[PDB]
RNA sequence: GGUUGCGGCCAUAUCUACCAGAAAGCACCGUUUCCCGUCCGAUCAACUGUAGUUAAGCUGGUAAGAGCCUGACCGAGUAGUGUAGUGGGUGACCAUACGCGAAACUCAGGUGCUGCAAUCU
RNA sequence: GAGAACAGAAAUCUCCAGUAGAACAAAAGGGUAAAAGCCCCCUUGAUUUUGAUUUUCAGUGUGAAUACAAACCAUGAAAGU
RNA sequence: AAGCUCGUAUCAGUUUUAUGAGGUAAAGCGAAUGAUUAGAGGUUCCGGGGUCGAAAUGACCUUGACCUAUUCUCAAACUUUAAAUAUGUAAGAAGUCCUUGUUACUUAAUUGAACGUGGACAUUUGAAUGAAGAGCUUUUAGUGGGCCAUUUUUGGUAAGC
């Protein structure tokens, strides 16, 4: 287009942070989020980094180095297969899983897992896992949305609760729950809960297939030709949290091939850059071409 | 009538320099400030919270205090025939640590780190710098090397 | 200059131009020295020593007109000021033998009133594309 | 080559641009609402100008944005009244394309003197599978260059299905 | 619903734009017989 | 080595055009019951990961490409300046002595480096 | 810059470009782009108590400002402010 | 002026080393801004004066405006760059290291933050030079018209202004 950018323009112009040109980082939140209060010294400030991409779901427990941000711990939804959730992997019973997951993680590997609990009843109500007198203190932890909008009832405070239910104190709020009816100026534990063992998509899941054979057979392609009935939803759900505060100490993946062979293949589709002569051959050749005036 | 505002002939001092304006990076976030620390004073003109009287500017000084989002800075201050005393509430923004005296600690370490080999092995430690001394002979040589003698140019005009 | 060898015998351009303004006082009992920031009072050009004040450019054979023709300008100038032989090709850089080296090698391409050059820098398609002489055969 | 490069109308958008503020906005608002069969969006005035009879945040002008086979059937019911012939013209040079009608009743609708008559600008505006890429908050990018809706595409295009001319130059 | 259009810009002046200018227009003009 | 999440420094990273991209990933992409937001499920919210594609994003490669970065006895010991004289000159100004020393100009080289975590013919 | 009935230089609509060339009571200067600007939502931290500090300085007053302490509040999912 | 406390202290109208702050000189303007001479090329399909079939929503047009690549000249209240001279701080016993006490602050945490007990470190104990001794309290005279020269510099035509 003939707005070719000036050489002037080019020149004056300057750039924002790197992450800002890709969109990645909110650095006017980030400040405050990492900012220490400075008599609490080396103190760090641990950040609940919640995540979500397409087809998985990222949480990280992160703080903050000046040669670069360092993690806790981390927990994906791509892991709860191990422990028994293999369907609708991003949904909000995920999050609250995948959150439960890195909380009792990070405290095991903490060693505070012992004490503070969480809830193991799970009956969908607002509440922080605060601390026990003449002992300890929960580890504590702020949730970093990320660029994700704070709607009530968005998936990212699904993690939230089932990150505090892990009893990771991370102080939060209702209004952004699934059941927060704002007329009320309440909340409803029932639906929270619902999400938290997936009511929603069991409900959607019964009224399709006594709507619309065909389009369920499709969104559900999967729990149909695994057996999973409709509403043994729960149970998965259900039985994951077990699960999961069962063994939640990380397994890593079992990987054929190291580093060595994974790289000298992987980007061995690398373009190589020519070289000074090679280049200046390349450019010498080029002339003559277009050179004799037509 | 004459000027003397608090931010007067500051135009240039409390200006941000050139393609490197807005936002403030964070590592001057992560930076620990403890008492009895030796910074740098430099204003951030963008954050004019905390900000340093256009005097203290390029000057030096010791943390006596630390708090939630400032250090108290000590500095000396000279006015009339004698020095006084400056207590300065300055943002973490407003302030460095100074490169000189955070060498200077480790120097300490390998000065009193030779002292390690020094009694170690017995021998003489010879700590104190001393500064650049006068040349040893040497001898040049004509090897490759006949001198090439020069002599003056003539005048001449490029018009 | 005109007169003597012609209105298209030469070029005059007058390299400094008046851009200091002049201030009077102006003392219009009076008013005395108070208050004395003056009015503008004119422009004038400021000079250093050494600084081309008028430049010509005309045919090689008719040196003797102009430099008696600046001489004639000379006298109405405060001050030194010599008058010179530019050992350069007319109003631009390049001493005369260097000049016709990038001529008949065509890196000249004549412009308005002055003229481009080619570099060996930018974008070879339209260096080519600019400069056809200096890539086609030619001669 | 040419799969998910495909072509769709991204919008369309009536605007009827009433000029003045008073009932017949709020009539010219009703017919824009019976066609899209969405509530519409009123414009507030720029500036003022005392030759046309506007003053400023003067509620003027009112339009609507309509996506999707709505859009597409609309679209339709449009260069129905053109008699499904453009111009050169009418084609922005960043693929969109756009053409106007007088009278809202030459497309479907009954009359109802109560409504009156309005006329309206049809802009319709077009892009490709892939265009989120640029309307997204976060990891905001923008199209690539082979990709993105030119004039001569996307008035090829307006030949290839609707079938139609288009004129002049 | 009475819903308004919010006009991103940030000029407060009730004011026509340098885009105006009386100059620039034309002999010739709509003139209806 | 490729990729993603959170980063540090914040153009050697930006800009323009053109190409190429295995695998995983990211993606675009399917849907509107549900929480939620729109004039407009475009954005925002949720559901599926199922129906489809690397076209774009993204990553690289190309360019006597714009910009940006580095160097050089390239300009230049120039311009400017601290110190000295009962130095020169009618003066504007200049040279010498003990020292500091630029910019534009030109030429050559370059076009992201990297910390944590996860994952991948 | 390219495009859309009445629509003209100038009404309303769409796209592309766009380092700020805009805006932020005012003088000018500094500062600011997922903001410090524009739209919206919620509010009274423009509140309570007296001490320390920077500027002008005699290192008196005044005006102004900065960082804490101890309260009581606003707001946000939160860190925070 | 009176002294007082001490007696080589840690001082200094100085240099060195390390590391800061600065926007003047110069420079720049085919770099932002503001000025400024000149042509050249291209735009208008959208200011426009005609000629050509009054013809012109058709041409060749010189003229603007505007674009692009060039050219001459400038800035106390312009600027990317950017000196010289000046200017801040550091160069240890009030230090360093090891062990582990204190607390209501602080931390997920005997974690940090301060403040310490006990142990190890005395040749140059952490640059040069100097030190005619250092530190400190009280109290009171006169003064509070200044002028001159080198350089930097403002108003003025200028001035022994
Ligand atoms: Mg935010
Ligand atoms: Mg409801
Ligand atoms: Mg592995
Ligand atoms: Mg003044
Ligand atoms: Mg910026
Ligand atoms: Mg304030
Ligand atoms: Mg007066
Ligand atoms: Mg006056
Ligand atoms: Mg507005
Ligand atoms: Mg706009
Ligand atoms: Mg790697
Ligand atoms: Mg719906
Ligand atoms: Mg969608
Ligand atoms: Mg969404
Ligand atoms: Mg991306
Ligand atoms: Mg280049
Ligand atoms: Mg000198
Ligand atoms: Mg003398
Ligand atoms: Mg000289
Ligand atoms: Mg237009
Ligand atoms: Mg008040
Ligand atoms: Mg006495
Ligand atoms: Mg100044
Ligand atoms: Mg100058
Ligand atoms: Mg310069
Ligand atoms: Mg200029
Ligand atoms: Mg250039
Ligand atoms: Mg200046
Ligand atoms: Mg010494
Ligand atoms: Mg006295
Ligand atoms: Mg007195
Ligand atoms: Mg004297
Ligand atoms: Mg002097």
């Amino acid at each position: 287009q003939k707005d070719a950018k000036s050489s002037a323009y080019s020149s004056r112009f300057q750039t924002p942070f790197r992450r800002r040109r890709e969109g990645k980082t909110d650095y006017y939140q980030r400040k405050r989020l990492v900012t220490q209060h400075k008599a609490k010294y080396n103190t760090p400030k641990y950040r609940l980094v919640v995540r979500f991409t397409n087809k998985d779901i990222i949480c990280q427990i992160i703080s903050s180095t000046i040669t670069g941000d360092v993690v806790l711990a981390a927990a994906y939804s791509h892991e709860l297969p191990r422990y028994g959730i293999t369907h609708g992997l991003t949904n909000w019973a995920a999050a609250y899983a995948t959150g439960l997951l890195i909380a009792r993680r990070t405290l095991q590997k903490l060693g505070l897992d012992e004490t503070y609990k969480g809830v193991e009843e799970v009956e969908g109500e607002y509440e922080l896992t605060e601390a026990v007198e003449d002992g300890p203190r929960p580890f504590k932890v702020f949730l970093d949305i990320g660029l994700q909008r704070t709607t009530t009832g968005a998936r990212v405070f699904g993690a939230l609760k089932g990150a505090s239910d892990g009893g990771l104190y991370v102080p939060h709020s209702e209004n952004r729950f699934p059941g927060w009816d704002f007329e009320t100026e309440e909340i409803d534990p029932e639906l929270l809960r619902s999400y938290i063992f997936g009511g929603h998509v069991s409900q959607y899941m019964e009224e399709l297939a006594d709507d619309d054979e065909e389009r369920f057979s499709e969104l559900f392609k999967g729990y149909l030709a695994d057996d999973i009935d409709a509403d043994s939803l729960e149970d998965i759900y259900t039985s994951a949290h077990e699960a999961i505060r069962a063994d939640p100490a990380f397994k890593p993946t079992e990987k054929k091939f190291t580093k060595e062979q994974y790289a000298a293949e992987s980007k061995k589709y690398r373009q190589t850059k020519l070289s000074k002569e090679e280049r200046a051959a390349r450019v010498a050749a080029k002339i003559a071409a277009l050179a004799g005036q037509q | 009538g004459k000027s003397h505002g608090y931010r007067s002939r500051t135009r240039y001092m409390f200006q941000r320099d050139f393609r490197k304006h807005g936002a403030v990076h964070l590592s001057t976030y992560l930076k620990v400030y403890k008492v009895g620390d030796i910074v740098d004073i430099k204003a951030n003109g963008s954050i004019q919270k905390g900000m340093p009287h256009k005097f203290y500017q390029g000057k030096t000084g010791v943390v006596y205090n630390v708090t939630k989002s400032s250090v108290g800075v000590i500095i000396n201050k000279m006015v009339g025939n004698r020095y006084l005393e400056k207590r300065l509430n300055l943002r973490v923004e407003h302030i460095k640590h100074s490169k000189c005296r955070q060498e200077f600690l480790e120097r300490v370490k390998a000065n009193a780190a030779k002292r390690a080999e020094a009694k170690a092995q017995g021998v003489a430690v010879q700590l104190k710098r001393q500064p650049a001394q006068p040349r040893e002979s040497r001898i040049v040589s004509t090897e490759g090397n006949v001198p090439q003698t020069l002599a003056p140019v003539p005048y001449e005009t490029f018009i | 200059m005109t007169t003597v060898s012609g209105r298209d015998a030469f070029h005059l351009r007058v390299r400094v131009h008046p851009f200091h303004v002049l201030r009077i006082n102006k003392m219009l009992l009076q008013q005395g020295m108070r208050g004395a920031w003056g009015k503008p009072h004119g422009l004038a050009a400021r000079v250093d020593i050494g600084q081309i004040i008028f430049s010509v450019r005309t045919k090689d054979s008719n040196k003797d007109v102009v430099v008696e023709g600046l001489r004639r300008a000379r006298y109405k100038f405060p001050g030194q000021q010599k008058i010179i032989l530019s050992k350069k090709w007319g109003f631009t850089n390049l001493d005369r033998p260097e000049y016709l080296k990038k001529r008949e090698a065509g890196e000249v391409k004549d412009d308005g009133a002055f003229v481009k050059f080619l570099s060996k820098k930018g974008s070879l398609e339209n260096n080519i594309r600019e400069f056809p002489e200096y890539f086609a055969a030619q001669a | 080559q040419n799969p998910m490069r495909d072509l769709k109308i991204e919008k369309l958008v009536l605007n009827i641009s009433v000029g003045e503020s008073g009932d017949r906005l709020t009539r010219a608002s009703k017919v824009l609402e019976q066609l899209s069969g969405q509530t519409p969006v009123q414009s507030k005035a720029r500036y003022t100008v005392r030759t046309f009879g506007i003053r400023r945040n003067e509620k003027i002008a009112v339009h609507v944005t309509v996506r999707g086979p709505k859009a597409e059937e609309i679209l339709e019911r449009g260069l129905k009244v053109k008699e499904y012939q453009l111009r050169d013209r009418n084609f922005s040079a960043t693929g969109n394309f756009g053409f106007g009608i007088d009278e809202h009743i030459d497309l479907g609708i009954k009359y109802d003197p109560s409504i009156g008559i309005f006329g309206m600008d049809f802009y319709v505006v077009m892009n490709r599978p892939g265009a989120r890429v640029t309307r997204r908050k976060r990891c905001k990018g923008t199209v690539g260059n082979s990709h993105k809706t030119t004039k001569e595409d996307t008035v090829s295009w307006f030949k290839q299905k609707y079938d139609a001319d288009v004129l002049d130059k | 619903k009475e819903i308004v259009k919010s006009n991103t810009s940030s000029k407060k002046a009730d004011v026509p734009p340098p885009s105006a200018d009386p100059s620039k227009a034309r002999k010739n003009r709509p003139r209806p017989s």
